[PDB]
Formats: structure tokens, sequence, C-alpha cells
């Protein structure tokens, strides 16, 4: 009869490859120093002296430490006590080691991040199974090595594959025999996104000096070229357990580095909702895209003036006029008309009020403020104020990068892309509207296009030296002579390229004090699409 | 820099184990430092003073490992062995590219050999996962030919 | 360098085999060192220097062991016996290729025996996945005569 052996064959953690098949996260081959569990004192001491010899740079009792600790192995028997060896430093040791009879050295694996901190925020880290990991999924016990934040952890079960094992008959010398049971490990692990490499070494030289967040979009499935959350974090220094001194330093950063801005983050969208607010207006009131009225520089309703943007006033405007100048009165005057319960359907039909559904964790819903929404969370009425403010995208009103970009691409496409990473993540895009509001959308395209391109829009000064033809709208949001932080954030989403829509691009800059300074980012990006030819 | 000085065996070990042999001692050699021993221009093992007796242990023993590179890349590995007493390249990255052929030579790496001293030819490939090794072929093991005409390598510490 | 010593058997040692043989004293051996024995241009077993007395334990016998070479390759083995008393080469590597007929010569390596003594022949070759063993024919099996032209082979 005799006895049998297990063996577990544990795959290694897959590869996350760029839409190009360039190396975006990866492992590393290095080593480890092993000693057998269940020592005499005595023996571990003189043994951890010979260790001692060959990492001169670490200390005898450093190395005590080490050896009863919350590491070890996967295996029945063995302790790391020096781990995360680099494969040169075991040039010459390695021989040194096998003159020893009770002394092990082993390779291991450790994640690396080529590029550092390109986008740190999409691909997330991995780190030392938490107790209440190795609850979550019981199989995250054979490596020890689970998807904390971002893509490592929304694709853990992927990218770390199935185990498998491999029973054997042996001896009393615990010696291999026959084979008695295979089970083979997964294999295809690896993963692939839609990201491209290039566009994002663009995306972080453009908020080199900036905070905020910036998204390229396929507009037509909804793949993700861009995502960049500024500032972004180096990846590669979380991966063998974070240092007590860069905790520190990301923690304590005043800018705040471990904030995902396009997907976990909220900010006011200001202007930037007008197509939105405006295709309720025609859809609700009685009322067309010509419509022309009066815009001063003001109104009054009751005891309070509600202001325009720009002392001098618009004169007569239309909706077409509205979008492209950025004008305040025109969604004031039909603000009055217009019933909250009413306007919030349309703004949460094209994506305001939930997630985009991005496969990352935890993204954030948004705010779009109601009647009943007051209520729940202030327990005040919902005066005619409200609705006004919120038809310029401010107040109670929150949204994401995300959501913006989503919404920008169902104005140019006329169906709604769900954003997303994973290339093999086939996503259908939505139709959330009716027949009249698909036919309006061109309407509001032409002001987008004239935001861009007429003399009068908000963003002709800014958006020229283009090679393609943009469609955008601008936005600022509410917190020369303005110290930092008291400064409005800038909000910039267009469509490319006009004549027939395929990517949408969004843009948010902290404290960017004006919707329209943020042109210039525009273009360079556009153009860098234009340059690698996507266009 | 680097030495060649000429050794020769005196009997094996034991009479039980064909991969372990005593050398004729070699003038102020240092005690515990290991040395590589070349026959035909080829890797046959490795060699140690341990007090006041030069052993040599050669390809396939327990002791003896080294440093060696694959092909014109210079695919990196160590030599050990398996139970079949087959010469074998160890901890070679999953991502590498190796063909049946390829030459496997010293990688001078190690402070054991000078760089480029042939040892073998890569015969298969076991996948590991986190590594993969090289089974090899024309590798020295058994052969009384290359027990004659020793050299031990002397690479200056 | 090496040497050839005659000497000649005198009696058999033990009672209950032909393996073990006392030898005719040879001036200034050293005690305990192994040498070889060679008669007719073949090799026969070992001999050891102790307590005085010259001992010969021939091929079959359990302390009989030495170094040998087969065939073109001069593959690698040591001289035992197995459980049918033949005489048989043993830890040959199982990669190596021999084969059925192969010359075996002895080693030279062990400092027993000169390279290239005539030893046997290979009848057949069992594989033991972790080595094999060659079974001999032709070789010198130990058997009922006192020899009286043996040669001490002394490697210096």
């Amino acid at each position: 009869r005799n006895m049998t052996k297990k063996e577990f064959l544990v795959p290694t953690r897959g590869n996350i490859t760029d839409r190009n098949d360039e190396f975006l996260a990866t492992n590393e081959l290095v080593f480890g120093v092993f000693l057998p569990s269940g020592l005499k004192q005595k023996d571990l001491l003189e043994k951890i002296e010979i260790i001692q010899k060959f990492f001169p740079n670490f200390s005898k009792e450093t190395l005590l430490n080490n050896y009863q600790k919350e590491n070890s192995l996967y295996n029945h028997n063995l302790i790391k006590v020096v781990g995360f060896i680099p494969y040169a430093t075991m040039q010459p040791l390695y021989a040194k080691l096998i003159q020893t009879q009770g002394i092990f050295a082993l390779p291991l694996d450790k994640r690396y991040y080529p590029n550092n901190a390109l986008a740190s925020h999409v691909l997330g880290y991995v780190g030392v199974a938490s107790l209440q990991d190795l609850k979550d999924d019981e199989e995250n016990q054979y490596s020890q090595i689970v998807g904390k934040t971002g893509i490592e952890k929304e694709y853990n079960k992927l990218l770390q594959g199935k185990v498998g094992y491999k029973i054997m008959r042996v001896n009393a010398l615990n010696q291999e025999l026959a084979t008695l049971e295979v089970v083979l490990p997964s294999t295809n692990n690896h993963l692939q996104l839609s990201l491209d490499k290039r566009l994002q070494k663009e995306a972080d030289k453009l908020f080199e000096n900036k905070r905020g967040a910036i998204l390229v979009m396929d507009a037509e499935n909804g793949e993700l070229l861009v995502a960049g959350s500024y500032p972004e974090y180096n990846l590669n220094d979380f991966v063998g357990g974070i240092s007590q001194d860069k905790w520190q330093k990301l923690q304590d950063d005043i800018y705040n580095p471990l904030l995902n801005r396009f997907a976990n983050a909220l900010y006011p969208p200001g202007s930037v909702v007008k197509m939105g607010v405006g295709l309720s207006f025609l859809e609700n009131l009685h009322i067309t895209e010509n419509t022309t009225i009066p815009t001063p520089p003001f109104i009054e309703v009751g005891k309070h003036k509600f202001r325009d943007w720009k002392k001098t006033g618009h004169g007569n405007s239309n909706l077409y006029k509205a979008i492209r100048e950025s004008v305040d009165v025109y969604f004031y005057k039909f603000g009055l008309e217009i019933s909250i319960e009413k306007l919030s359907k349309t703004l949460r039909e094209v994506g305001f009020g939930e997630k985009t559904g991005v496969d990352l964790p935890n993204e954030f819903v948004g705010i779009v403020p109601d009647n009943l929404w007051k209520l729940k969370r202030f327990n005040q009425d919902w005066r005619v104020g409200d609705t006004l403010i919120t038809a310029i995208g401010q107040g109670s009103f929150l949204a994401t990068p995300l959501q913006v970009l989503a919404y920008t691409g169902l104005i140019a496409t006329g169906k709604l892309a769900t954003p997303h990473f994973a290339i093999n993540n086939k996503q259908p895009l939505k139709d959330p509207l009716n027949s009249f509001q698909k036919k309006k959308l061109q309407a509001l395209r032409v002001g987008m296009y004239e935001v861009c391109n007429h003399k009068d829009g908000t963003a002709y000064h800014s958006t020229r030296g283009s090679k393609i033809t943009l469609a955008c709208k601008t936005g600022t949001a509410q917190v020369k002579d303005m110290e930092y932080f008291h400064r409005s954030h800038a909000w910039i989403t267009a469509f490319l390229p006009y004549e027939k829509p395929k990517y949408a691009i969004t843009i948010l800059v902290e404290h960017g004090e004006g919707g329209s300074k943020l042109g210039g980012l525009l273009v360079k990006m556009s153009n860098k699409l234009y340059e690698l030819g996507y266009l | 820099k680097m030495t060649y000085t000429p050794t020769f065996m005196t009997s094996f070990i034991s009479l039980e184990d064909t991969h372990s042999v005593s050398l004729n001692p070699i003038v102020n050699l240092e005690e515990n430092k290991i040395y590589g021993l070349v026959s035909h221009n080829q890797a046959i093992g490795i060699a140690v003073l341990e007090k006041g007796r030069l052993n040599g242990f050669l390809n396939a023993h327990k002791r003896c490992a080294y440093s060696v590179m694959i092909g014109q890349n210079q695919v990196l590995g160590f030599i050990g062995t398996n139970f079949k007493q087959e010469l074998v390249v160890d901890f070679i990255v999953p991502s590498a590219e190796i063909n049946i052929g390829d030459q496997v030579l010293t990688s001078g790496l190690d402070g054991i050999f000078g760089a480029g001293v042939f040892v073998g030819e890569v015969s298969s490939i076991e996948d590991h996962y986190t590594y993969k090794s090289a089974v090899l072929k024309n590798a020295f093991l058994s052969g009384a030919k290359l027990l004659r005409h020793v050299f031990l390598s002397d690479v200056k510490n």
C-alpha cells in the first residue's frame, strides 16, 4: 500500500497588455533563501550567521525577526528568510548556497509595472493576501498574491488563474514514483486592455503640472484609449509591501495621489450639461431650437437676481447660440417653465444619475438633484432657484469625468457607450433615446460645432491649430488675482471628427480656472490621434 | 583576469559514485572557494578545497552548480541535475526564447568559470510556470576521456 | 607511472567460496592500499595488505570493486555483483549509450589499475531508472584453480 504525496501546480500571474501588446504589468523572476521549519534554536543561529555572510547588508537580528513572522510559503515545510533577491545578486551566491546541506534558494515571482506610474489608476496593484482576502476567495491561498486596486482587482480571478495539482506515489525516502493523478493548471491568464501606451504618455505630458483627469473613448463600442488621473502614483512602490516612508509621502501629499479622479471623484459639471438641459426643453415645452429670446446680463425672479457669467450679456439668442456662447439666461428663463421632475428625467436619461458601468471597482454614481432628493437629504423645499442653478450644472449637481464622457458620446453618436478597459469585454451599446430626441441631437451637435468653430464660440481663440474638425462644450465649476485652491475647476468635453463622430474626449483640470483655457490641451490630444492614424 | 592550472584525479572519492573525485593538491588555493573544472574545452564540474583535500564534484553531483547562458541572446540559468542524473539548466525566465540544439556556455558571472566555455546543448524544455528548465545533451557525464587532461579554473576574486 | 609485481596464490581463505585467496607476500607494499590483480592480461580482482597478510579479493567477492570503462565512448561504471552472483558493471548513468558486446576495460582512474586492461564484454543491460547495470560475459569468474602467475598492480 505505502502512502501518497500531493503537490500543487500554481500558475504564474497573467500579464496585462496594452492595445498593441506593449507590457503594462508583468512578473520578474527573483529569488528567496529558505530554511526548514521546526529547527533547534542553537542550529538556527549558526545558519543565520551563514546567511549573514551572503547578505552583509542585513543585520543578524533583522533575520531572526523574519524567521517567525506572518510570511512563509505554500509548502508543508519551508520558511522564507531572505526574500526578493535580484537574479543578478544571486549570480555569485547560488553555488555557495548549494554547498551548505540545510539551506535552500528558490525561485519566486514579484509583480512588475514597467512604466511605473503610467495609468496607475487603471492598472492598480497586487499585494499580500489579507486574512479577509483568503476568506473572500478561498483560492487566493496558493499564491498569496491578490489584486488590491483597479484592474488587478477587478480581473483578479482571470489574472490569477486556476491551480492544478499532482498526486504521486512515494517511498520512505520520500522520493517520487508513479504519478497517480494530474490535474493541469489554467494557462491563458493574460489580459489585453484598450489603452494605447503612446496616447497615455501624451496624456501624462499634458497634465504635467496639473491635477485632474483625462479620457479618450471610442464612441462606437466604449473602449478607453486614455484614462489619466493626476497625480498618478508609482505602482512598483507597493509590490513588496509599501514602506512607512512612501506611504506618508502619498497620504500627506495634499494633491491626493491615491484618488481616482475619473471614476471615484465628484465635481459640478457646469455648463457641459447645457445640451442635455436644452434637449429637455425641446422635449417638454412648446418651443424649438430656433426659438429666440432676449438675453440680458441677468434676470430677476423674486427676491434674487440670477446672473450670467459675463457682465455684458448676450443680446438675442436661440438654442444654437446659447450652447455656442455658454449663455446662462436662456436656461434660466426656460428653467422657470420646466418642472424639475421632467428636466431631471432627461439629464438622468443621458447618463448623469448612474454608473457608466466601467470595469473597475466602486464606480461613483452622481447626484442629479431633484425635488425628492433635496427633501431626503436636507428636508427643505424645492424652490424655483434650485431648478435654475441646476439647469446650468451647479448647486447640488455632481458628476464623474466618466459620466461626462459617456454623455458626450451619446450626443455625438445617438447611442450610449459603456466605457471599459478590457478589450475582450463586448459591451453592447445602449439606446436610451426616443425618436424625437435623436432628431434634435443634430441641433445640439451643431451648437457644439459652433463652440469650437464659430468666431463667437467660447472655445474659438483656444482650439485653433487642430488638424481635424472638432465639436466641444466648455464648463466651469465653483468650489488672475485668485489664490490656487479658491479657483474654479475647468471642464471641456468634445467629439471628433465633427463630420462623422467616432471618438470622444473629456478633460478636467482641478482649479483650471475656466473651461475655455483647456482648448490648448484638447487640440494636442486630437492631433496625437491624427499623428498616429486613428483618424 | 583568470588562470587555468592543471590538476589530475588520484581516485574517485567513493567507489559507489562516479561524480566525485579526489584531486592532487595544488599550491596556495583558498579554502572553500569554488573553482571550475575544464577538460576538452568543456565544463565537467567544480572543485573545492576542504580541510586540506581538493575535491572535485562533477556534472550531476548534488553539490555541482554553476552559472550558464543559452543561445545568442545569452539566456541565463543555473546548472543542476535531476533524478535521472541528467545535466539540467534550471531557473530560466518563462518568456525566454530557447530552441532545441542551442549551445549552452558558462556565463562567467559566478566567479567560478570565465565566460564562453562549452557545457552542452538543449535537448528538451520543461515548463514549471514561474520558470523553465532545459535538459542538456552532449554534456560531460560518465565519459572517461575527459577525466584526464583536467584544468582548474581560478577567476581572480 | 605503474608497476606489475609478480606473486601467486597459496590457498583459499574461506571454506565457503572460491572468491578469496592468500597471496605470497611482496616486499615494501603500503598497508590498506588497494592494488589490482591481473593474470592472463585480464583483471581478476583486487589485493590488499592487512596485518601482514596479502589478501586477494577476486571478481565475485563482496569486497572486490574497481573502475571500468565501456565501449568506444569509455562510459564509466564500477565493478560489482548482483543477486545471482553475476559479475556486473554498476552505477552507469541511464542516459549513456552502451551496447551488448561492448568491450569493458579498466578505466585507470581509480589508482588501482592502469587504463585498458581487459575485463569482459557486455552481455545484457538492466535499466533501473536512476541508473543502469551491465552484466558481463567473458570475464574472469573466480573458480577452482589456484593461479601461479598473478601480477599485482601498483599505481603511483
